């Protein structure tokens, strides 16, 4: 094939000694053995000859014409003659090879040095790769392949006589007579024939054909022979004509589907060739997607740059690889030329048999009919609301008619990537898509049920947010904005449009919501299918961005605590804390959606400190040892002031954190303090308990949800005490359950996190519970169990908050009595008591000063090694700390 | 309140993508308000601790522009970095911002030397026996380099820890 | 530092281009890592010693033993107890058993000493096996023997042999210190202060183990009180 | 160095044991399969060893049916030998060495399976026991296995009371797994069913491995349909 | 992940398509018979087998790893319950013994798994009637009806729409025709199909008589000119 | 740092069984002494599930015969096959010498098979160790012993296998002389006491504990005897 690229005048007798040779073979009998799996040892030199004459057709461009009767006289013989499976597909390239030659722009002339012709001298073993005249005009012009008229007048009669001669073979066979086994090959056949010519032929076919019915821009502007304007196409009769036999080819797949569908169900191998039929006739316009990436007859661009490219050097190409950079440039244009349409009626019918052929039962139909069906709503604006159009009623008729198989077939249809992207913007349809995959959670049946659920998951985590909320400078469009001051009042009526369909849509997402919360309210026996359920109402209720507190979200969510079953608690009690802190964060940004995306803007609790003040560098020190009457807090980790000071700095205000808060939002939150009642906190945490018995871990979601009682319960929401907390904290405190031992020293850390909210008064109530709880947990026995729990609790709780907001926790670790004395045996108890406040000095990084007491009472000393290395554990932290 | 936490997969992405973007636009801060390297580097020396250097290091990497007033010097957080780099041992997460960061200024004193504008920019930057490095901190990079190549291991990218070589 | 590899290096059965197996060799070195065990023989004697580990006071007594008796005639030395010592060792107690059924006398030290290494040949049914051994012994044909039995399958006999922690200095001082004429009293303090000198000058009961083979009493260790007064000798004797 | 095989198991559909005050409590449910796959066979749950003890299983079933066949045979030969038939104990402990052995010795590979053994003998009582992969072996007064175990044992130990009925038993483990059921309904061919009891009236052990249509029969008791 | 028994289940899943098929009253075992050349002598190689008088089996994967595992297959269905019980076994013994064998190959270093999926199919008196596929791995299951090989994901699917619990034994034959037809490689004849039953007792095929005891052959292998007389209506 | 010059596998060999002797310190604390004329082994209990039958877990410490004890760290499923294979030659020498068992030769039978499943290659050491006391036939001096899954084995005064086993040792070092040992049961007993109050993995189900005396009078103390000998004085 790469011979008659350079030379043309070698493709007549090499294609008449080609056709004389496979005329042989057929009557020497190649091919009249059947075998779908394999060529045969006898098929191999007719296999050989064709697949030569594919590649040679393929390149031989305007010498085609010379002996275009012969070629077609031939092709109908071979489209009479062999009829093995294997062969249709390599005689069926033929039409293609021979069609695409006729109409395809492409580089000839690839030569390193061009036409036996120019002077760069004979001291050129280097193809001028560095000489400085590889750019000139006179080495880099390559000749090129423009597609001539008499060419695109052969194109056209191979076209229509090969695509007309196919289908009046398969009309004067198609009475469905019997499944022979060589009727469906003759079928297959005659279907693939009218592939390979619609494939091939396809550079003159145009996407635009069905909108120039009976001064528009592109830039990727390629070589058309019909035009590049819609008038200078319209007045060739020639352009009728070609898109007149792809209109004939795509009514012919329609009417090969109702017979196949009405005679030939479950023939595997008939309807695959016709869905690769329908993918070359839905993509294959102006432009050609198949054999465009297998190794042919061309070299290869990455491949010749591979060899040549130098990463410091401009271009040190030859001609060779100037010419077929440039061959990739037109082939780029070609194939960047948009074939994006509004369907025509046939395209619509031909969809609908796709979407029927995606939802049949054998996979061998409907792993391809999908793979076409992704491809097709490439091709088609608005497709996917035709897809799920069509999807949506057949699950419904599905589960209606008890029909297995097909019911999961259209759930593996809504997990096709294209499909689920466009479901989770789908706010009119997803409503129906979710009550009726509810009904799928019942079927019993194979995997149903656990692919409903995979995908119900799907759009509650996958869930698309109306933001009202764009915080942006001016300067991302103002550099653009052209002259006119006038005609730009169209910037405004978008915003408008955009606001009222934003509103729109989240209208949808809280009717949803409505309209499950009446079937969580309404079925008792829903079962064990409604965690989605509260977990939907979680991403909707916790939104912030217009989403607006709903008490019966709040109520009903609550409400399912009455189910033991530990899922949907964790979820109760995550989901209530999370509906919480968007009331919460609404209060302190004043109403103010837009401020949780701005940095300009600390809440009113949040105050910023000079900390470079003359007087600063040290008021810190005095500061960070004030547990008496502390002027600020830093929560989480300091930073600010360990390598210098200098910058303004945030602190926590020492005040209690007052909520301010709407009509509505009190109302939530009074439904919420109402329903967390003594016996719903002893349910819940009991429940906690009993669920962390194997696992045994430390919950930072759990203390939150304290942190939020105490909050209810000292702004008067919650009907509880401060006492009835120390009286459950106090009643989880076994030394043998450590899951019952994790909740009370959760309810302490609960207690400790709380205090932003707690009055003076309350304050006094925990430290002395606490310093009571402290002792009587710590001072006397201590086993292995309880060592960890608060071990993570003085690791984590100093990380979290500033222990300076309690007078006596802090406190009770650092006068702990006992913990350096030399002859106290004791030893585990000693070591206990220094890890537990090294690990808050470890956490208290360049914080707590004047510690420094610690010096002085260190015991280099002790005859216990466990309590020996504990001190040197502890020194190198109280070195670290003081050593910034 | 706290809206972004590195070590988290999602947020780490924006931090990289900002400090990617940080990198691009650091060539269009302005070298007429002759206060900004010493406004922003007030504010990043001042911001680091433990608990923040996986943040500031990139960001003084990112952020802060080459801007060599007769007053303040890019060059003059040189002593600064070689601190942070001599006080630990060979890592990955330290010692690729700190040859990223030595690196672009020595490929950027250079550039700005060979153009025809080191007559505004650089003049009395000295390009010296090392471009820019004094002999104790090229000896410094050297044992550093030899350390990662025959004991440690703990080079990233290779095309920024041979830049300032 | 630099890297010196070879490209026969971890060949196992495998010749290098020089006729070497490394992995023999690699075996054969080891013996410097183990605790320190030293031979003296003489006219009057074989003493054995080693270095014992230190042990918590509650200790009172262990099945560690890098002494121990293959027969009344024939003792041994390790300078590790891993299961291949064991194996050799209970391969010697079963040759020495068998020997003396048969020809109603006592194993030539010899013959024992070859059959522990033809079971390191044998891999116990070009590989290594095990550990170093000293074997010592009387019998009436070759007189008081010391043999270094190695992992090699091979062995050499030595008038003075040191194994374990101290190689290179271990034994330049016992050549430089043996006679022919020594007594055995001598030859035991001989060993104790080459014990000392491995052992970064330290010498207790409780970190030297003492033993010989004698023709009237076989192998014995010796107790931790005549271990302490021969200390006490070395411990004047060289103050004087 | 078998955890692994522990990590097998967790896959292999679930399995209650319940005992109460006057019995025991199996049940289990078989994994969804293919259409065509054949279901009137002998690889189940539910197994037994002898007319006083029944097994119900999670793992492999190719592992189970040949410790199943040795208790068999052990139990068989042990009424052979002493004419009274062998404790709960006994079978357990001779399980959970066979399966202990075929862990440590490498030439051999961990069996991939840990069966629920209940029974009654008058040396105990009634008997509850779990074993697996290891070769360790404990007594329960309920237990679980395989998928949703951690559930089932949350839901086993809020509701779990020991002077319990059988018949509280059987609300229990149905209740148990209606609770933490993969499938959003529970059915009779999904479910596997036995108990052990004093008897008709009279001193004897009687066991019952439940038929499909008194499977039915207990769910319409019990409200789940 | 994989290993020697995943890429011995791809040598099975490009072997020649087989099926078996259960109904109410027999069993059907089924496949083509490809040939290598036109020239080859079809009859002279079988690919249904008689393993004892009422168990019968088909593969799909490598032709001659079945032929060694029909053979050992054979000798194990003798020495085990023919020279010592005095009879022959049930299905389930029979498919125990062939997994047996396969598992000792996957089990063996320097020996590869058998390259061949099985089905085998046959009667028992406490059991009745059994289909059972045996995979390289030396595994077993019982099937309703089943597929193996290159045609087995469309297949299956049709026999997933056509199995009931009412088939009779000649219905399970046009189903199974009707599988093996849809999968063809070659032609479909009496000559390129091979078909087989275990159903009635054949006392004819008993090849003699007197003895009431005997009842004959369970197994049956059609000969081409009933395949050819149920292809006229097929 | 024996790299050396750059040095690696100049020895060409490996020799490893620690992976079961950290499981020995992984699990359960377990706590011998010898009196002047009885042994007392104490052993931590394991905190049970809620839903467990404790009605026939086994002892911990377990009996081999009626002189003799043994206990265990390390995988239970393990200790069962060794405490089994102890029984089985205790009751195989019982029988076939017609004297009980000596606790040496017990010991280096249990020693013997650790032993054999270190050396045997195709199977892994026991991940336990014993604790092996009691008293000889015909004799009243209290024996105490270990063995560990290196099948090597020792007598002691006074012994620890654990986790925290290492302040165990320390408060018997600085307690126990033995010029002058705990002489009467009373001490021996509020010694392994005060050894298991300290260091246990402890609760309210906590330690069981063991008395030993000579001519086999073997006896576990009760519940309420662990708690009367919880004698104190604080300050």
């Amino acid at each position: 094939a790469a011979l008659v690229r350079r030379n043309n005048g070698l493709s007549k007798e090499l294609v008449r000694t080609l056709l004389f040779h496979i005329k042989e073979q057929i009557k020497r009998g190649a091919g009249s053995v059947r075998s779908t799996s394999e060529i045969q040892q006898r098929d191999v030199k007719l296999v050989l000859y064709l697949t030569a004459l594919n590649d040679v057709l393929r390149q031989c461009h305007e010498s085609l014409l010379e002996y275009s009767d012969e070629l077609i006289t031939f092709m109908k013989y071979l489209y009479d003659n062999v009829t093995n499976p294997p062969l249709d597909v390599i005689t069926s390239i033929v039409i293609h090879s021979a069609l695409a030659t006729l109409c395809t722009t492409e580089i000839t002339d690839c030569r390193l040095f061009p036409e036996d012709s120019k002077i760069p001298e004979k001291d050129r073993w280097g193809g001028l790769q560095f000489d400085p005249r590889r750019f000139d005009k006179q080495h880099l012009s390559f000749q090129w392949h423009v597609p001539s008229s008499d060419e695109i007048t052969l194109s056209i009669s191979i076209l229509e006589s090969l695509s007309e001669y196919c289908i009046n073979n398969v009309e004067e066979l198609m009475k469905a007579p019997r499944h022979d086994s060589e009727y469906g090959d003759m079928i297959q056949k005659y279907v693939l024939v009218m592939t390979h010519t619609l494939s091939g032929s396809s550079l003159l076919f145009d996407p635009d054909f069905n909108k120039y019915r009976t001064r528009d821009l592109d830039i990727y502007t390629c070589n058309y022979y019909f035009g590049n304007t819609t008038e200078e196409k319209l007045q060739n009769p020639q352009y009728l004509q070609v898109h007149r036999v792809r209109a004939r080819i795509g009514h012919f797949f329609h009417k090969l589907y109702v017979f196949l569908s009405t005679n030939f169900e479950n023939n595997t191998n008939m309807f695959q060739i016709l869905l690769h039929g329908l993918k070359v006739w839905f993509t294959d316009l102006g432009q050609e997607t198949v054999f465009n990436e297998d190794p042919n007859a061309f070299i290869d661009v990455d491949f010749l740059e591979n060899v040549q490219s130098l990463s410091h050097v401009n271009e040190p190409f030859t001609r060779t690889n100037f010419a077929i950079r440039a061959n990739s440039l037109h082939q780029s244009r070609v194939l960047l030329h948009s074939t994006n349409r509004k369907a025509s009626k046939l395209e619509n019918l031909l969809l609908v048999d796709i979407i029927q052929l995606a939802t049949s039962l054998y996979p061998d139909i409907y792993k391809p009919a999908q793979g076409t069906l992704v491809h097709c709503m490439k091709q088609l604006v608005g497709s996917y609301g035709v897809v799920i159009n069509k999807i949506i009623p057949s699950l419904e008729k599905a589960i209606k008619d008890h029909d297995y198989m097909k019911i999961q077939v259209i759930l593996n249809v809504l997990l096709i990537k294209k499909i689920h992207r466009k479901l989770m913007t789908d706010y009119k349809d997803i409503g129906r898509l979710i009550f009726l995959l509810i009904e799928c959670c019942r079927v019993n049946e194979l995997e149903i049920g656990m692919y409903a659920d995979k995908i119900l998951t799907d759009i509650v985590i996958g869930i698309k947010i109306p933001s009202s909320v764009c915080v942006i400078s001016d300067q991302a469009f103002l550099p653009l904005a052209p002259p006119d001051g006038t005609i730009n009042l169209q910037v405004e009526a978008v915003k408008l449009a955009k606001k009222k369909k934003r509103e729109y849509y989240l209208s949808l997402l809280v009717d949803l919501q409505d309209k499950l919360l009446d079937k969580l309210d309404n079925e008792k026996d829903m079962g064990w299918k409604i965690r989605m359920f509260i977990l939907r109402f979680v991403t909707q209720i916790q939104s912030n961005l217009e989403s607006k507190p709903d008490k019966r979200a709040v109520f009903s969510i609550i409400s399912q605590i009455s189910t033991k079953h530990p899922e949907i608690i964790h979820l109760v009690v995550k989901s209530l804390l999370s509906t919480c802190n968007k009331i919460i964060s609404l209060s302190d940004y004043e109403y103010d959606i837009t401020r949780a995306y701005k940095n300009e803007f600390n809440p009113s609790f949040v105050e910023i400190l000079d900390t470079s003040t003359t007087s600063f560098p040290k008021t810190f020190t005095e500061e960070m040892n004030n547990f008496d009457n502390p002027k600020y807090f830093i929560d989480l980790r300091a930073y600010v002031g360990w390598l210098c000071w200098g910058r303004l700095m945030y602190v926590m205000s020492p005040k209690a954190l007052k909520l301010n808060l709407r009509e509505n939002e009190l109302e939530v939150l009074k439904t919420a303090g109402h329903l967390l009642t003594r016996e719903f906190l002893r349910d819940v945490t009991m429940n906690l308990v009993q669920d962390n018995e194997t696992r045994g871990v430390f919950s930072s979601g759990n203390v939150s949800f304290f942190s939020l009682v105490i909050l209810l319960i000292s702004s008067g929401f919650c009907e509880l005490n401060m006492s009835d907390l120390f009286e459950l904290c106090e009643s989880y405190y076994n030394k043998d359950d450590k899951a019952s031992m994790i909740m009370s020293v959760e309810i302490v850390a609960g207690l400790v996190c709380g205090s932003k909210f707690m009055s003076v008064s309350d304050l006094d109530k925990r430290d002395t519970f606490i310093e009571n709880f402290l002792a009587k947990c710590l001072d006397y026995e201590l086993n292995h169990d309880a060592f960890e729990i608060w071990s993570t609790l003085a690791w984590w709780l100093p990380a979290v908050v500033d222990l300076r907001r309690s007078k006596t926790f802090f406190c009770h670790f650092i006068n702990a009595d006992g913990m350096f004395d030399r002859e106290s045996d004791a030893a585990t108890h000693q070591t206990s008591k220094i890890y537990m406040l090294r690990s808050i000095l470890m956490s208290m990084e360049f914080r707590a000063p004047d510690v420094g007491k610690l010096f002085d009472e260190l015991v280099f000393d002790h005859p216990y090694d466990q309590v020996r290395q504990a001190v040197a554990k502890l020194l190198t932290t109280l070195v670290q700390n003081q050593s910034n | 309140y706290a809206r972004y936490e590195l070590s988290s997969k999602e947020d780490l992405q924006l931090f990289r993508l900002l400090l990617k973007h940080a990198h691009n636009a650091k060539p269009f801060f302005d070298k007429s308000k002759e206060s900004l390297l010493v406004d922003t580097m007030n504010f990043l020396l001042s911001s680091l601790a433990p608990s923040t250097m996986m943040a500031v290091m990139p960001i003084v990497t990112s952020v802060v522009p080459y801007h060599y007033h007769i007053h303040s010097k890019i060059i003059d957080y040189f002593p600064f970095c070689y601190s942070i780099w001599s006080s630990v041992s060979a890592n990955v997460a330290i010692d690729t911002h700190m040859y990223d960061f030595v690196g672009s200024i020595s490929k950027d004193v250079h550039n700005k030397i060979l153009s025809s504008e080191h007559e505004k920019d650089v003049v009395g930057v000295e390009f010296g026996e090392f471009g820019i490095f004094t002999d104790d901190q090229m000896t410094f990079m050297f044992n550093r380099l030899q350390g990662h190549l025959r004991t440690d291991g703990q080079i990233h990218s290779y095309s920024r820890t041979v830049k300032p070589f | 530092m630099f890297l010196t590899r070879s490209e026969y290096d971890r060949g196992v059965s495998t010749f290098s281009p020089e006729g070497r197996l490394f992995q023999v060799e690699y075996s054969l070195e080891a013996i410097k890592l183990g605790s320190t065990a030293i031979g003296i023989a003489t006219k009057e004697g074989v003493v054995l010693g080693v270095e014992k580990r230190a042990t918590s006071p509650l200790l009172e007594s262990d099945s560690i033993e890098k002494i121990v008796e293959i027969d009344r005639h024939i003792g041994c030395a390790m300078s590790g107890l891993t299961a291949d010592a064991r194996s050799m060792i209970e391969h010697a107690r079963t040759a020495a058993v068998t020997h003396n059924l048969y020809y109603d006398e006592d194993i030539n030290v010899e013959s024992l000493t070859q059959s522990v290494c033809d079971l390191a040949l044998r891999f116990g049914e070009s590989r290594p096996f095990g550990v170093a051994l000293l074997i010592a012994g009387h019998d009436a044909d070759d007189g008081y023997q010391l043999f270094h039995a190695e992992p090699s399958g091979t062995f050499y006999r030595y008038n003075a042999k040191a194994i374990g922690s101290g190689s290179e200095g271990a034994q330049a001082e016992l050549l430089n210190e043996w006679h022919s004429s020594l007594t055995l009293k001598e030859a035991e303090l001989l060993v104790l202060k080459i014990l000392k000198q491995v052992m970064e000058e330290k010498l207790d009961e409780n970190n030297a183990q003492l033993s010989c083979i004698t023709k009237q009493d076989g192998f014995k260790i010796y107790d931790n009180e005549k271990t302490a007064e021969l200390i006490k000798e070395l411990k004047e004797k060289e103050a004087a | 160095q078998v955890e692994y095989a522990l990590e097998s198991i967790s896959h292999a559909g679930t399995a209650i044991g319940i005992m109460a005050s006057d019995g025991i409590v199996l049940a289990a449910e078989r994994k969804v399969t293919s259409t065509l796959l054949e279901q009137d066979t002998s690889t189940e749950k539910l197994y037994k060893l002898n007319d006083k003890i029944a097994v119900a299983v999670a793992g492999l079933t190719a592992d189970a049916e040949i410790l199943i066949n040795t208790a068999r045979i052990h139990a068989q030969n042990y009424l052979k030998t002493y004419n009274e038939d062998i404790p709960v104990e006994i079978l357990v402990r001779r399980l959970s060495d066979i399966k202990q052995g075929y862990t440590q010795h490498g030439g051999l590979r961990p069996f991939g399976v840990s069966f629920i053994y209940a029974g009654y003998d008058d040396r105990y009582g009634y008997q509850l026991y779990t074993s697996n992969p290891s070769g360790n072996y404990t007594g329960w007064k309920a237990i679980s296995v395989g998928a949703n175990t951690s559930a089932a044992q949350t839901l086993l130990q809020m509701d779990y009371k020991d002077d319990m009925k059988v018949d509280d038993a059987i609300e229990l483990a149905l209740k148990t797994l209606s609770k933490t059921t993969d499938s959003s309904a529970l059915t009779y061919d999904r479910l596997e069913f036995a108990t052990i009891r004093k008897g008709a009236n009279d001193g004897e052990v009687y066991q019952k491995i439940f038929k499909p249509q008194e499977i039915k029969d207990i769910l319409v008791k019990t409200g789940i349909t | 992940k994989l290993g020697q028994i995943d890429y011995a289940l791809t040598a099975v899943k490009q072997g020649v398509t087989s099926l078996g098929i259960k109904a109410t009253n027999g069993v059907v075992i089924a496949t083509e018979k490809k040939s290598s050349s036109p020239l080859a002598m079809s009859e002279t190689l079988s690919k249904v087998s008689l393993l004892t008088p009422d168990i019968g089996a088909v593969y799909s994967g490598m032709g001659p790893d079945y032929r060694v595992l029909v053979d050992k297959s054979r000798k194990v269905a003798h020495t085990s319950y023919k020279r010592i019980y005095g009879e022959y076994p049930p299905t389930k013994l029979l498919v125990s013994e062939v997994a047996k064998i396969m598992q000792e190959a996957t089990q063996s270093g320097g020996v590869r798994p058998f390259g061949v999926s099985l089905l085998i199919a046959g009667h028992d008196e406490f059991n009745g009637f059994s289909l059972y596929q045996v995979d390289p791995s030396g595994s077993y299951f019982p099937w309703k009806a089943t597929a193996i090989g290159k045609g087995s994901v469309a297949a299956k699917t049709f026999l997933e729409k056509r199995w009931n619990d009412e088939l009779e034994l000649e219905d399970a034959i046009h189903i199974a025709l009707l599988t093996l037809k849809e999968s063809v490689e070659g032609e479909f004849n009496g000559d390129t199909i091979e078909l087989a039953i275990i159903g009635d007792e054949n006392p004819d095929l008993l090849g003699y008589t007197g003895i009431p005891t005997d009842k004959g052959p369970r197994f049956r292998k059609l000969t081409s000119q009933e395949i050819n007389d149920r292809l006229e209506a097929l | 740092y024996d790299r050396a010059l750059s040095i690696f596998s100049p020895d060409g060999h490996i020799f490893q069984v620690e992976y079961a002797l950290e499981a020995v310190k992984r699990g359960t604390c377990a706590v011998g002494v010898k009196g002047k004329n009885c042994v007392v082994l104490g052993c931590e209990r394991r905190s049970t599930l809620k839903l467990q039958d404790t009605r026939i877990t086994p002892s911990k410490v377990s009996k081999i015969d009626s002189h003799v004890v043994l206990s265990f760290s390390g995988l239970n499923a393990d200790s069962r096959i060794l405490i089994e294979k102890a029984r089985v030659e205790a009751q195989s020498h019982r029988l076939t010498l017609e004297d009980p068992v000596t606790v040496e030769y017990l010991t280096r039978y249990v020693a013997g098979v650790q032993q054999r499943y270190t050396q045997s290659g195709g199977v892994r050491p026991f991940g336990v160790s014993t604790l092996i006391a009691g008293f000889d036939p015909r004799d009243d001096e209290p024996k105490l012993y270990q063995t560990e899954p290196s099948g090597i084995y020792s007598s002691w005064s006074a012994q620890t296998i654990g986790r925290n086993s290492k302040t165990v040792r320390e408060f018997l070092e600085k307690n126990y002389d033995r010029k002058e040992p705990p002489a009467t049961v009373e001490e021996c007993v509020k010694l392994t006491v005060r050894s298991l109050l300290e260091v246990v993995q402890t609760g309210a189900k906590n330690i069981e504990i063991t008395v030993v005396k000579p001519d086999s009078d073997i006896v576990a103390l009760s519940s309420e005897e662990i708690n009367q000998y919880v004698t104190q004085i604080e300050q």
